């Protein structure tokens, strides 16, 4: 699953079926693809492709995926839970945690090394986000062991960064608020399946599209997002005040 | 109404002491042939497979097929009351969620009883992969226990291999590296089809090897790209298997 | 002037090893009859009384009814250094506030001796009124220690029951429920009971687990109680005297 | 091409356990005549001497003088994996930074571990020998008992010698006491006298020196006026273990 392709399509390039819960693997794969491109506009276009696909299949799922993206709701507990869930020994893996990067690269490399048993159920974004609110000692290490064992390919790094509270994806809350503004602009809510709209800016000039997106972004920033999102999908400057 | 009676309280104690640290909650299957346990570990890396067949039991009764579970820690805590030669009685009800243990001394002057609580679960299961193995060794229990307890101070993984000369464990670590070789002969015996290399995590081998006092011998059998088995045969009543998934 | 000697020198190690965990200060009262020691717990829940007959000592002489008080944990630590087979001599002056202890090896090749700080203790005395009981129990000390440890894994209080056939130790708790029944055995492995009415009481299991620290003092414990009065556990040390721990019934 | 073989692995284990905490780093003086080790403790209070005579090794093969460096904690951790009756052999190549320790069963099981060295430029200081004025030789068990016993009263011991017997004395917050010994087969003390001495010592370091009692049935205490104590352990024909400690003023 990739959103980096030029002229990517929120309909035919989705990673899940309609009426299926949103998977975290596409979210993690996006976060690492963003980390590989330094362009803020190319990052914003990638997030707009994600959000546009999310509103096209699962309109209720937008609050969690945004809350994760903004990280809005200790390292020794993390390393203990990684050691307990990944085998080896807490003291031996603690040497591996030195000289290398963050705990996430030890975690993902360990989950790469053990060929493991059967594949567990893929973690859904709503399940992940619900688990994080409950996570905020024995209770903590038990639930964090359940996150780490479920990691399917590369999600472990972004799970660890989320627990460390230092996601540092290269964007901020206003950047994703603008990403949502062009997401809702290119694909409005309240569509009847199949959605006849996929790119509302088609036939606008480059300057017209830049001005239109900036004016839509200006309405978002002026308008708690937990009541902003349900009003945006249900309908804005009069509906909220 | 389910009932089981056993003179060897030592073996029931030894089995729970082999499991109490690896599995917290476990599902028992109880049938005319015997009791079964077939559980995963919390990290989902090791499969524990147990079988206690009824012909070795001193008395057995299973009118109704029952599939109860219990938490192993609180059962281990209750079981430390029994003396080494005590007669152990297990009984349960097919309608209620409780298990009664009654402990009888060898001489009849003292009797102990214990109501452990019970619950129902449907823990995910996966079937036994019956297959041939290219590799198999029979070697005494204490040697494998020594080997794991020794290599666990050097490294983190054991790289197992087999040759026309014998077997070789090897491990590497921050303080150094080492290997141990056994030559082909209370003895060691090998049936060998083609050499192979693997890798395993010592944490689970240390957890398994607490079963040592159940049998004087063990069988390691394995093949390329599949789980390895560690087998302990109980004296004329059943067997215990462990599985571990290979690293890569 | 006061002095005493004992050939079986391990029993003093034992009686202080049982008491170090229960109390921290006590009055060693001394008189022509022998040693007397009564006290109350650090939490006023248990009464201890200890006596030693002077005629059980191998050598004794008392000319004044002294009273003295000592830190108990300090005397348990001073006595811990002595060898289990050695000979103990205890000496004290009527005026000088200091204890003298000697530890004679059996072959006299090593002489150990130590002296310790007395302090003036204001601990009260509460002489127990004397009465009969509804029941008396004699049974092996190593078995009572076993059952009291075994119940301690279930839950925080025991209810102890008596019947004409025997005795019932019963406990509930989080893990479950259990009870243990004992009945008469047809000299040191034979239990015995005598009774005039059946009884049913409750006790704080922690305090019994503290009390059973003295299991190596005697092969036989004596368990006894009556309606609403304190539980008495008594130990007969080898011909010397007796040790008893009291606990009023929990409510 | 260094080769050494010893049929009593229990000696090598015991001596390495006697050093497991007292010393962090040490250098081995490998030469044609055997093995030697001098080192000082982690707080620079006490010197130790270890000597391993080449005659105590059932096959010995050395080529040139070699110093080597290994951390005693890790070498001890490896040695705690050998069987207490195995044949042990040490092997290394004069150029490489790796020590091979091979163990062999009394009958099929070959186990070998390679320990990585580290370079050091450490100084070695000896001590002059002199004719001690008061020496005691006494059973190792009685010495461990007395040093454990008196440490419960206080961190200070005083010792004095007399014509019949040496006396160990201590005092603390909670009381005071002393142990008398007298001249009296291995269970017998021997005392020789030249002039009366009275010195004080630190219990903690005597406890740390006393960890090697299973090496020898009996021990020798060497002391005199104004000089460091010597505690002496002699191994069965192999060599000796010796410890040094100066008095408090």
């Amino acid at each position: 699953y990739n959103p980096a392709k030029n002229n990517y399509h929120p309909v035919e390039d989705a990673c899940w079926k309609p009426g299926q819960k949103v998977p975290y693997l596409a979210v993690a794969r996006t976060f690492e693809k963003i980390e590989e491109v330094s362009a803020r506009l190319r990052m914003v276009e990638t997030l707009s492709n994600l959000l546009r696909s999310v509103v096209a299949l699962s309109p209720p799922d937008l609050l969690p995926v945004l809350y994760l993206s903004l990280n809005h709701l200790g390292d020794g507990v993390l390393l203990k839970a990684v050691a307990q869930a990944t085998g080896r020994q807490l003291e031996s893996v603690r040497a591996e945690a030195a000289e290398k990067g963050d705990v996430g690269l030890v975690a993902e490399n360990s989950r790469s090394t053990q060929r493991l048993m059967l594949p567990p159920p893929p973690l859904t974004a709503s399940g992940v986000f619900s688990k994080f609110r409950d996570i905020a000692t024995a209770k903590k290490i038990d639930i964090i062991k359940g996150l780490f064992v479920a990691c399917r390919h590369s999600e472990a790094r972004f799970i660890a960064r989320s627990l460390s509270g230092r996601l540092r994806l290269g964007l901020a809350e206003q950047s994703v608020l603008a990403a949502l503004s062009q997401a809702v602009s290119l694909t409005p809510p309240g569509q009847e399946f199949p959605p006849a709209m996929v790119d509302a800016g088609k036939g606008k000039t480059a300057e017209a599209r830049k001005t239109w997106l900036e004016e839509q972004g200006m309405i978002l920033k002026q308008t708690d997002l937990d009541r902003i999102i349900p009003v945006l999908l249900e309908h804005l400057p009069e509906h909220c005040k | 109404m389910f009932e089981a009676r056993l003179v060897q309280g030592s073996i029931l104690k030894k089995v729970l002491e082999a499991l109490k640290d690896l599995i917290n909650e476990a599902c028992w299957d109880i049938s005319s042939s015997g009791v079964n346990l077939q559980s995963m570990d919390s990290s989902h890396v090791s499969l524990v497979q147990l079988t206690l067949r009824s012909e070795g039991f001193d008395t057995y009764r299973c009118d109704r097929n029952l599939a109860m579970g219990v938490n192993l820690t609180s059962m281990s805590k209750i079981l430390k009351c029994a003396g080494n030669e005590d007669i152990i009685t297990l009984r349960a009800e097919d309608n209620a969620d409780t298990l009664a243990l009654v402990f009888e001394a060898p001489n009849q002057e003292k009797v102990s009883d214990y109501e452990m609580k019970l619950m129902d679960l449907d823990v995910e299961q996966l079937g036994i992969p019956e297959q041939e193995y290219s590799c198999v060794v029979k070697m005494p229990s204490g040697e494998f226990a020594r080997i794991c307890r020794d290599l666990s101070h050097i490294g983190d993984a054991v790289v197992i291999s087999c040759a026309k000369d014998g077997v070789k464990f090897s491990a590497s670590g921050e303080l150094g590296n080492g290997n141990i070789k056994l030559s082909q002969t209370e003895a060691v015996t090998i049936e060998m089809n083609e050499p192979v290399q693997l890798t395993f995590a010592l944490r689970y081998l240390n957890f398994f090897t607490k079963a040592t006092p159940l049998s004087s011998t063990v069988t390691l059998s394995m093949s390329a790209d599949v789980p390895l088995v560690v087998e302990y045969k109980i004296a004329d009543m059943g067997h215990l298997k462990y599985y571990l998934a290979p690293k890569i």
